[PDB]
């Protein structure tokens, strides 16, 4: 299972 | 940035026995960027065919993929695959030798 | 079979003659890939590679397309903000790279969590062993890392590593174990190759093994020689196996001496191999 819900911008 | 040019080792998956049906990879690896173009051609012509996987990378970064194709060796006929990439100034060629 | 990992790779390929980036995400078991995302695919759906994955019902595989989109716009706005961060031309396509996942022990417990990025190819910012802290390559990175502080980002993503990953992981190898559980080990043989009259060439060749992780090494009259040695890099079969090769050159009539090693965890001792023919 992918990481969730949104991966935070650089 | 980097560009790094691909490894290239053309292949069978099984061992090679002339009239029995195999399939022929060529695995490149070792690449920055990701563009890259590859061919399998059979006594020089581009076979139509060709499947290839889903661009992955190592610890490094640098990508690799599989191409491969449905084919039966022979004893006369050639294989070989073909190459290109920003760090390549024309496309390399790369011939099957079916002990390597 | 002993230790075991998840990891999923991401990659975004900025367009800037047209368009988005491309963007292509993998995930694998071990050296096993079960699923993948390909932004030029028609499905925009994450897709099935593996058997064991396919009786995963429907929310599974609307919440692993929502989650891996959601991942893509992400890389977008990176793409631009770190266009920005190193003051590069819009015309040139540009890369980055993430990769996260977990390993767990033989016990099936939790070794340890990654999480690394990197842009064009070198690295950006990654998490720490202890999922706490961040290391940064560059003064960009530097800042991502103070926004990413103040954002609590390695606490949500330490809790997935620990958490879920380790959780789904378990389930994968359950429900995958006929083959996720089971180890190849290597088919062996070794050729030879007379050269001239006087030196020969000895190939040890491993065939149709799982997991990838192989050691070849050749010794003469028992001590280990790299001199006069070739070994290819291992690579992929195309049926989930994998294949390796290592040679040395030998004085005709003196291959006796020689002998390949096979290491690999599907074997409870390690294989010699000698030309006795």
């Amino acid at each position: 299972m992918v990481w969730g819900p949104d991966p935070l911008y650089v | 940035m980097i560009q790094r040019t691909p490894k290239i080792q053309v292949y069978s998956r099984h061992p090679a026995e002339n009239g029995k049906s195999n399939f022929l990879n060529c695995y490149v690896s070792g690449f920055h960027p990701s563009d890259i173009e590859v061919d399998l051609l059979k006594n020089g012509e581009r076979i139509e065919k060709v499947e290839h996987s889903d661009l992955s990378f190592s610890k490094d970064w640098s990508f690799y993929l599989l191409y491969y194709t449905e084919f039966t060796p022979t004893e006369k006929d050639e294989y070989a695959c073909r190459v290109n990439h920003v760090t390549l100034s024309q496309p390399k060629i790369v011939k099957w030798d079916r002990d390597m | 079979m002993g230790s075991h990992s998840m990891r999923y790779f991401f990659t975004s390929v900025s367009r800037p003659g047209r368009g988005e980036p491309r963007f292509i995400a993998v995930g694998y078991v071990d050296d096993t890939q079960f699923v993948r995302f390909d932004s030029d695919a028609a499905s925009q759906r994450m897709e099935p590679r593996a058997p064991w994955i396919e009786q995963e019902g429907p929310e599974y595989w609307d919440g692993e397309t929502r989650k891996v989109k959601a991942h893509s716009q992400t890389h977008r706005v990176d793409l631009g903000t770190l266009r920005g961060y190193y003051n590069q031309s819009e015309a040139g396509s540009h890369t980055v790279q993430r990769m996260y996942g977990c390993d767990v022990g033989s016990d099936w417990r939790f070794l340890r969590g990654y999480h690394q990025y990197a842009y064009d190819g070198k690295d950006y910012i990654a998490l720490k062993e202890d999922l706490r802290s961040w290391t940064a390559a560059d003064m960009a990175a530097q800042t991502t890392k103070h926004k990413w502080e103040a954002a609590h980002v390695a606490e949500q993503l330490r809790a997935y590593l620990e958490g879920t990953c380790v959780e789904w992981l378990r389930r994968y190898l359950e429900n995958g174990k006929e083959t996720l559980q089971r180890t190849d080990a290597p088919k062996t043989h070794m050729t030879h190759h007379a050269v001239s009259d006087h030196e020969a060439t000895l190939r040890c060749w491993a065939l149709s093994f799982y997991p990838a992780e192989i050691t070849l090494t050749w010794q003469r009259d028992g001590e280990d020689q790299t001199q006069d040695t070739e070994l290819v890099e291992t690579r992929p079969a195309g049926d989930g196996t994998f294949q390796k090769w290592a040679a040395v050159v030998v004085p005709s009539g003196q291959e006796q001496r020689y002998t390949c090693h096979v290491q690999h965890e599907g074997l409870p001792k390690p294989l010699t191999l000698r030309w006795e023919p």
